């Protein structure tokens, strides 16, 4: 019924981003495969880089028997704390920041869909401002499909639309 | 007639944290922090640990009569350490530089016992002397790898050991610290003695520390136990006029650089293999961080004090 | 007089983001409480995470009396430099990056206000392109308030607006 | 009739730095770098430091006659170190392993002096011998915690010390290094002596280093000062035939793991309390970084070399 | 022929961002100097901060002769690995993240040009949606130059444009 | 009539990596990882390294007769180390604490040889004794900086050295370890000897380790070589009754804190200067990271294991 502005859709189960359409023949959800797939490639790349790039050195540690030499003890103990502080703090914040970006990425992606559609329709539709478009002409399945394929023709529905505009004005 | 632009929402209950919000529900996410072990001590890239069971490392290398079991482990990736292992030094004394010896033997590759001299070549001296405190089979004996030499009437005797290999040679020996001068003269035929290790130009002179200690295992004298590593193509010449418990057997070995280690663990050795080992068990280390244990051996995720680290992969799950 | 495009307003003293309105009854500034409050919650979260997440280990350091053992001296001295380089460089850049984002966050927030308003008005107003809208109908206080509440009704002013458009065209 | 979308601007003069610009004016920002101390040495989480004033740590533990002041500090969170404290070793000599002893005593919890033996149980020996170089009240004396034993006619004598506690026991003692054989025979009745510490099987034999040093405080002989820690439920047996200045009093103690420390500071001790302490003063450590001092003790913001770190919180302040 | 939506232009050789124009007198490319210059100042700042802020301590290292003291050996060797892991992993990801932002920065900058132009033209042009505008009036060089200078006057071409709109409608 | 908004594309073939994509073509980018040296050992901020050529550091400081060449290097920024340098200890023996001595001499500032006493002031003793094993010009000689003292008939002799400077004073000396008592009495006129170093109250007693080692260079006796640093305004008093090879010349010096270092390199010294030096060559260190070598000396980019690090500066290059 409403678009991305009011939230996401339980109904759409075949991808991340897509459309909901309304006409005389009926209604239904359809994921935009191309835009979804592109985002998936990218997120996988990000996650894999964060995981695969940690390729760490062969280490080994000592929990000794040792009120014997001390000065080295104390140095080893200070070093373990230092490393601990470094990884804990940095990687906490890393997750916080990377998560922020991921969510922004998805928001940016969805708005792009809306902007791409809007640019095709122009004044043949009315931007309801909730992520939906009210078309000023009748729209069969092939019309809807043309919009989803990015092949909708502005000129071909211009005339039917203009009459409807002036009817609104009267 | 309408068309709307929208996004997925879902039944997934995972949440994640971000700079700007706490616990934001998402359609999908990924744990990048490993948080469970397998509760076993494993071999490490298919090389198993050294398991001395009831022996100490010192007991084993000296050739304590009670250690006469584990097979010649030709190699090992680290050492399982026992804190109270009964079979250690049978003749009471001190071990000099244990911590460095443990570090040296922490991970090693080819490890073969080798004979360093014949006592029955020697003249004007008694060899293979024996004591009750190191018993073989109810009968008194002595360390397998050391030879106790006596009765030289204050006269000097000699031993060249060689390392002809391109790898190091591990040596153990002892100096007998006698209880008084009376016993010093009885065994070695003089009031005072000297033992000298010659490594080309370098030298070391050991003299015994005479006097009576506490009686332990019927003894008021002691032995001081020493070790050394003899480098590739190298010779030492030993001259002594007494109190030397000599090195009869040694070990060729090769140390691995990112060297194995020492593990104190309650867990028993297992058939399993891993890339990363902790005192708590082993780790699936394909993840970049872990919170199981700070003390690890191998190729390990970094230790952090987080309880989890969720990476968002999906979208804000607001239906 | 002008909108966000030409800068920020000395005049608005009750919040971060808001409106300036112009009509017959008068003029005045009004902060958008909801959008301001939301941003404040978020910035506070960011700052608090950067501060509170640094919960560091009990350390202690040694400035010794010691041309005595050296090898450990030198190792301890190398370690102190190493740690110093790490924290200095990383946290310098951390502040630089986080500051960048914060400012972007505020820019994104303001544009959203403009986009939310624009979507309500459509062609009942003319986007002057400086962050202001010229309305094509007369707008009393209740009209202005409807826009600020997001309840402005497009249909109800459509007719008065269309005449004014054609007057422009003549 | 118009309506405009705009944002706050302000009288605030703070600027901040970013990836893309230098010194961008903002309506509000936050310092995340602590940059001032309080110029005092404080107690640490309510546990105060150890303040030896004019005594050395060695002087104090030995029981120098000049240290007879500070109360039995049952505990302390770190040590204020004095570089030139007059009251140190009254009888001239060497102290063996001071740096490890300072590390051991750096932060400790329960600390109680304890008697280790009675000298007046002993036979065929003189105890409590005294010297001018360690004076009590114009009259010659000796360390409170050590007992100087003499006149045994070359015959052996003994002392068992026990630690019956589940905590360590700190021991100090000395070996008298005599100026020539003449004095060796005078005091202890022989040319040469031995002293042996027995810790079960482990042992240590001290022999004195005879010969004349420089005259200092009217003395050409010296004492070598030793310390050791005796573990829970543990016993040592000491036998000596001379030159032993014996351990009469010791201290039970408990070390804290993230152990206190050693502070060289000009500042005096204060009533105040803090979580983080530096030689320059204490720190309000609720901030994540600091630039005051690299050498800190406690729970401290990380040290960085920045002059400030401004986080923007407000908006670009372009009126 | 086409705008940023379909990619970048080989032809424009005097800056980063700009215009391609089409009229009766001819055609040509022109970089927007002001917007380019601003972005260059900024990128240089970023790069310089990443480089200049690394001002590191005097270090020195030891490759010893030493199956002599070991415990310190092993500690020194563990420390070198630790440092190595830290710098390698962090600076790998640093480059990955910073590169991401840089590219976003350029995308944001270009869209801004488009939005700034669009706001001047309004309905005197038709947004073709490929980064180009079809003007509804004839546009000489001075017209084009006014748009590039941000001084194009909406009112002055309104009438010629409206006729052309209704012609489309017939 | 149209107008389009667009962006630059280019002939540039550089690609870069990002979070979301691999190898994205750009119109311009910048390497921030230094990846090449200059294949020379250079001076460091215009201070050159120490180049001992065929001598060892020990050989040089002792004043081996074969080291009589390099000029009094008043200063140096680090040491080029040779692993097999022929000219080391001419009279066979042990060097005590070499690694600490190398660390002490690793980078130093003012370095001037200084005389510590006159042997020809001394009475009832022979000085300047000489041996074939340290030859000058076919004729037997001895170390330039040490004086071998003999023939004191078991009687004591003395030497005060002073450091009147506000900087440290480096000292080297030796103890003669004789082959048997027969030679002990021949040279020094007694069975056993003592040598005592007095640093105010602190003292050290050296006694020789008598006995026959392996014959090397016609000798079965040895010398043990010692070093020490004497602090500003300070005095030591040495008394010996034999076996002392005394310190005739020393060196005032000043150590730099972020101290120089030790470089093992095959490369030869060069006229060139740098801020950062590796065993592989020097580095243009205006870049923040490098992948040339882990072991560096100076002001150096951090070492990382990347093969390159491209920062994008330009735009996505999609024509
Ligand atoms: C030393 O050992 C290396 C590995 O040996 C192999 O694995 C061990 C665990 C044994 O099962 C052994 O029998 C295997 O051959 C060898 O690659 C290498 O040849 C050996 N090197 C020397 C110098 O002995
Ligand atoms: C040791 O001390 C712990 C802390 O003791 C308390 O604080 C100190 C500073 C004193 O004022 C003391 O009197 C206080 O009771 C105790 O919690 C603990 O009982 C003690 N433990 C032992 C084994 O003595
Ligand atoms: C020690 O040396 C410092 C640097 O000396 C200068 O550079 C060296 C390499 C020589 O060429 C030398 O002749 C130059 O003067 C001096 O700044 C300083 O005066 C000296 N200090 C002392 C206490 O001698």
């Amino acid at each position: 019924i409403a678009g991305f502005i009011e939230g996401g859709w339980q109904g759409m189960i075949d991808g991340w981003y897509g459309y909901h359409h309304e006409n005389q023949e009926g209604s239904g959800y359809a994921a935009d495969k191309e835009a979804t797939q592109k985002a998936v490639d990218g997120i996988t790349n990000k996650v894999n880089s964060i995981i695969d790039k940690m390729n760490s050195q062969f280490e080994s540690n000592i929990k000794e028997f040792n009120r014997l030499e001390l000065r080295i003890q104390h140095l080893s103990d200070r070093v373990d704390d230092a490393l601990l502080d470094i990884w804990s703090y940095n990687t906490e914040l890393l997750v916080l920041l990377e998560n922020e970006r991921t969510l922004d990425f998805h928001d940016a992606n969805v708005k792009n869909l809306f902007e791409k559609v809007k640019a095709q329709l122009k004044d043949n539709a009315i931007d309801e401002g909730n992520g939906c478009f009210l078309l000023l002409h009748k729209c069969n399945n092939s019309c809807m499909d043309d919009i989803k394929n990015g092949t909708y023709k502005y000129m071909d529905y211009r005339e039917e639309s203009h009459i409807e505009k002036q009817k609104i004005d009267s | 007639d309408r068309i709307c632009i929208g996004y997925q929402a879902n039944q997934n209950n995972q949440t994640v944290n971000t700079l700007l919000e706490q616990n934001v529900p998402v359609t999908g996410a990924q744990e990048i922090l490993e948080t469970n072990h397998n509760g076993k001590l494993c071999s490490l890239n298919g090389v198993p640990p050294l398991d001395l069971q009831s022996c100490t490392l010192a007991g084993w290398l000296l050739g304590n009569p009670n250690c006469d079991n584990l097979l010649e482990a030709e190699e090992w990736s680290y050492i399982k350490i026992n804190e109270n292992a009964p079979d250690d030094l049978c003749f009471p004394g001190n071990f000099e530089n244990l911590q460095d010896l443990l570090l040296e033997m922490s991970g090693v590759q080819n490890f073969t016992k080798v004979k360093l001299f014949n006592p029955q070549s020697m003249t004007g001296v008694t060899t293979n002397n024996v004591d009750q405190t190191c018993p073989f089979e109810g009968k008194p004996s002595f360390y397998r790898n050391l030879n106790w030499i006596q009765g030289n009437s204050g006269l000097p005797f000699n031993i060249e050991i060689k390392n002809p290999t391109s790898n190091p040679l591990l040596l153990l020996w002892g100096i007998h610290n006698t209880k008084d001068a009376a016993q010093q003269r009885n065994l070695y035929g003089n009031d005072y003695s000297y033992t000298i290790f010659n490594f080309g130009e370098k030298s070391e002179e050991f003299r015994p520390d005479i006097g009576q200690r506490d009686e332990i295992k019927a003894h008021q004298d002691r032995i001081d136990y020493y070790w050394g590593s003899l480098p590739a193509q190298s010779t030492l010449r030993i001259e002594s006029t007494g109190n030397l418990i000599a090195p009869e057997y040694g070990f060729y070995y090769k140390r691995k650089e990112g060297k194995g280690g020492l593990m104190k663990s309650k867990l028993p050795i297992s058939d399993c293999s891993t890339k990363c080992q902790t005192p708590l068990g082993a780790l699936n280390s394909t993840l970049p961080f872990q919170n199981v244990h700070q003390q690890t051996i191998g190729n390990c995720p970094k230790y952090v004090k987080a309880t989890s680290l969720m990476l968002a992969t999906g979208l804000r799950n607001n239906p």
